[PDB]
């Protein structure tokens, strides 16, 4: 699919005003005058990312006992369909189990767990920062910048040279340069 | 002393696993009824497999899946490993840097490659009776070390089945003691001090300590019989070059003068002791002393030691009855009720053991003898329990 | 000669005189100055280095004769004395090497004369094993005591009150084979019993000293303590 070079410099966003929407700004090669000039680029698709930590029993939150069950990835992935569905009615999903990491201050979870890591685009809103479930303990990932995760995503360096590969033409220009790209 | 082949070791491990283990027994001997939490989870286990893949983290609750997952993969080396600070199995879940290891039963290994300054009998791999003289006579001292100053009634002993004999003694607190003491136990036993290095091994100073005391009273009843009778150690000139080599020089062409005008060796010795008689191991004073003759017997005979493997908390060693598959012999509870009545030849290997019961449980061939020592101590171990 | 002579813990939680602090301040400097001074001088067992500090240190209100539970002036003296300097050495390692050292020699000294019924018994008070041989044994185990280790002559051994042990604290008595053992229960002259005191007092008072260094800034708040926070 067509590509063209690009230089970016800001990249600007704000998830209240609309979310899942980000922009970056920067200097395009431009060959009429031979050299670089304004645009930008507008970015859908923007994944709003969970990590599920859990507890390893049936404990009844409301007195704090174990049971004695354990706990699979299709038992928290259970609690998640009929607990996000229960309270924020989830349209559709996708899932994957990794065993992930953590070195910081929150008490006696280790750097080596079970995680029921959760993508779903920014689209449908958030939640409680330490929600927990009845099977699971936690789940990082609630108060995410957009920003930053399509940055630590995709793995930018900061300002480098770039080119856009599959670009699509906008609606209406709504930037004021003379070019753009989504 | 080997294995000769290794075709029959899979079906019989693949028995032994099931049905020739004291999985009862041994959860017991391991878990200690159970007195402690977390205690067995974290009592480790290394298992080795095939081209001896031998791996760490491995342990399981208790007996019923422990063996079904032994039966599983049938390893060909378990090593019993102390019980770190955590779970094993799960070693890589808390914070790095602190998983560590607190109390291990106290270890102890000596083997006959230790003796092969002198030993002349036999080889690395093969060996006769007149070597093994010395795994009759040095447990012995060593046992008895612990069973007369040292304040304990736990003890077990073992010959692995190669060249080394074993001790794994769980006494009531020692597990749990530090390192240092570790250290501190073995510098008290290490006597003689002799590799293939150094020749006056032994600068035995003017005092003696009462352990050197009984230490010689148990020389002059078991040494110089094997030496003057299974080797007759004066009987060329290569035996007492590797001798002479050692000893003041005064006189030290007057034992060649005996060497060399005999019919036995037993005269040679015998104006050895006389001369010393008129030597001075003290020109100062009247205290002819056995320093140095009996440096000479005791370094031909005294269990040389370890200076790793008894003081370590990382070195691992086998399981009670789990194959050598290097030599077929498994591990032979060894007994002061049973050191005036072994024999490494006779006393059975895997192969052996399997005829035998290629042929219930234990509880028929001498496989029940064989444990009875192991019962033995668990019965203490019982009068242990308050 | 006092009560005095004990292992320093439990900071004593009174509330004092501001002119009695700085003065125990410098009479304790005063006695640890002193006493390197005079060690430095002589060698130790001469008796000018025992007259000599036996007189300065009654001197200076820290050893008389019996009296009452803890208050008792001179053991108080002491007492309030360190638990203060506690607060001095607490900056460097150079300091707090002279600081332990000192009072090492010290307490050293300052325990070598106490009667030999009320070391004993002041040694059961202080911790557990601290015990003592009947003397019986010392007939029935001349040849053991004397023969195994090269610390005693001869025959003559005096009747020094030799003491049972647990060998999980000899651990240099008998790995260099300088004892005889009873299950690990080795008998030992005084000597070394004043040496094990002493190594474990070190130890166990670098453990604490090292505390207070890591808890400093409360002083920082207050300026009365302003010579003694860093100026002595
Ligand atoms: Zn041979």
């Amino acid at each position: 699919e067509q590509v063209f070079h690009f230089y970016w410099l800001d990249a600007y966003e704000d998830q209240y005003n609309q979310p899942g929407v980000v922009f970056l700004f920067g200097k395009v090669w431009i060959e009429s005058a031979e050299t670089h000039v304004s645009c930008c680029v507008m970015v859908k698709n923007i994944e709003r990312t969970l990590y599920f930590l859990p507890r390893e029993m049936k404990i009844d939150l409301n007195t704090g006992k174990e049971t004695g069950t354990p706990i699979s990835m299709k038992d928290v992935y259970e609690e998640f369909d009929e607990k996000i569905a229960t309270k924020y009615k989830i349209m559709k999903f996708k899932s994957k189990p990794v065993e992930k990491n953590y070195a910081f201050e929150i008490p006696d979870v280790p750097e080596k767990s079970e995680y029921l890591e959760v993508k779903y685009s920014a689209e449908m809103p958030q939640l409680p920062q330490d929600l927990k479930g009845e099977t699971f303990s936690h789940v990082f990932g609630t108060n995410t910048s957009s920003l930053e995760l399509f940055l630590m995503n995709r793995k930018i360096k900061g300002p480098c040279w770039l080119e856009v590969k599959s670009p699509q033409l906008l609606n209406q220009p709504v930037s004021w340069c003379k070019v753009e790209a989504m | 002393m080997e294995t000769f082949d290794p075709t029959e070791l899979p079906e019989l491990l693949k028995l032994y696993y099931r049905r020739l283990f004291p999985y009862s027994q041994y959860y017991r001997w391991l878990n200690y009824g159970g007195v402690i939490k977390n205690y067995f989870q974290h009592r480790e286990f290394s298992f080795t497999l095939k081209d001896d893949i031998y791996i760490r983290y491995q342990s399981f609750n208790n007996q019923s899946d422990l063996e079904k997952e032994m039966q599983k993969m049938n390893p060909y080396k378990i090593d019993i490993g102390a019980v770190y600070s955590h779970r094993p199995n799960q070693h890589n879940t808390v914070k790095l840097g602190a998983f560590q290891a607190q109390e291990k039963e106290l270890v102890f290994d000596i083997d006959m490659t230790d003796y092969d300054d002198v030993r002349r009998c036999c080889s690395s791999a093969d060996i006769c009776p007149k070597c093994w003289t010395l795994m009759t006579m040095a447990i012995r001292i060593i046992d008895r070390a612990l069973k007369e100053d040292f304040g304990f009634k736990h003890r077990l002993w073992v010959y692995s089945g190669r060249r080394g004999v074993h001790c794994w003694v769980c006494d009531e607190s020692v597990r749990k003691l530090s390192s240092a003491v570790r250290s501190g136990i073995v510098e008290y036993l290490s006597l003689v001090k002799g590799g293939q290095d150094v020749k006056k091994k032994v600068h035995l100073s003017e005092k003696i300590h009462p352990f050197i005391r009984k230490s010689i009273n148990i020389i002059k009843k078991y040494f110089e019989e094997y030496a003057l009778v299974n080797q007759d150690i004066l009987e060329n000139k290569e035996s007492w070059d590797k001798i002479l080599a050692l000893v003041p020089e005064t006189i030290h062409d007057e034992l060649q003068q005996s060497f060399q005008k005999s019919h036995n060796s037993l005269q040679r010795w015998e104006h050895l002791k006389k001369v010393a008689s008129r030597y001075q191991n003290n020109i100062k004073n009247d205290k002819y002393g056995p320093w140095l003759e009996w440096e000479i017997m005791l370094q031909y005979c005294f269990p040389r030691l370890d200076i790793n493997v008894s003081k370590g908390i990382n070195h691992l060693l086998k399981s009670p009855f789990s194959v050598h598959p290097k030599t077929g012999r498994i591990s032979v509870p060894i007994d002061l009720q049973k050191v005036d009545q072994f024999d490494p030849f006779t006393v059975p290997t895997i192969s052996f053991i399997c005829r035998e019961l290629d042929a219930r449980d234990y509880k028929k061939t001498s496989l029940a003898p064989y444990v009875k020592v192991f019962e033995h101590f668990l019965e203490n171990l019982d009068k242990s329990r308050k | 000669y006092p009560h005095c002579l004990q292992f320093y813990l439990q900071p004593p939680s009174e509330n004092i005189s501001l002119i009695e602090f700085e003065n125990l301040a410098i009479d304790r400097v005063k006695l640890l100055k002193s006493v390197e001074n005079l060690g430095v001088s002589y060698v130790k067992g001469t008796e000018q280095y025992q007259s000599k500090l036996e007189s300065e240190l009654r001197k200076l209100k820290f050893s008389y004769r019996e009296n009452l539970e803890d208050e008792y002036e001179p053991r108080r003296r002491d007492h309030i004395s360190h638990f203060i300097l506690r607060l001095a050495y607490c900056q460097s390692e150079e300091l707090r090497r002279w600081f332990i050292q000192q009072e090492m020699d010290l307490l050293r000294f300052r325990f070598s004369i106490l009667p030999k019924d009320k070391i004993q018994d002041f040694l059961k008070d202080s911790q557990l094993q601290f015990e003592a041989i009947s003397d019986e044994e010392k007939t029935l185990r001349e040849q053991e005591i004397v023969a195994s280790s090269p610390s005693l002559s001869g025959l003559k051994l005096g009747f020094e009150s030799i003491y049972k042990i647990p060998f999980a604290d000899a651990l240099d008595l008998f790995r260099g084979r300088k004892v005889y053992l009873e299950d690990g229960f080795a008998y030992v002259p005084l000597k070394d019993i004043v040496a094990i005191i002493l190594n474990e007092f070190r130890a166990k008072l670098s453990k604490a000293l090292a505390l207070t260094a890591r808890s400093l800034p409360a002083v920082q708040s207050d300026e009365r303590l302003q010579p003694l926070l860093n100026h002595l």
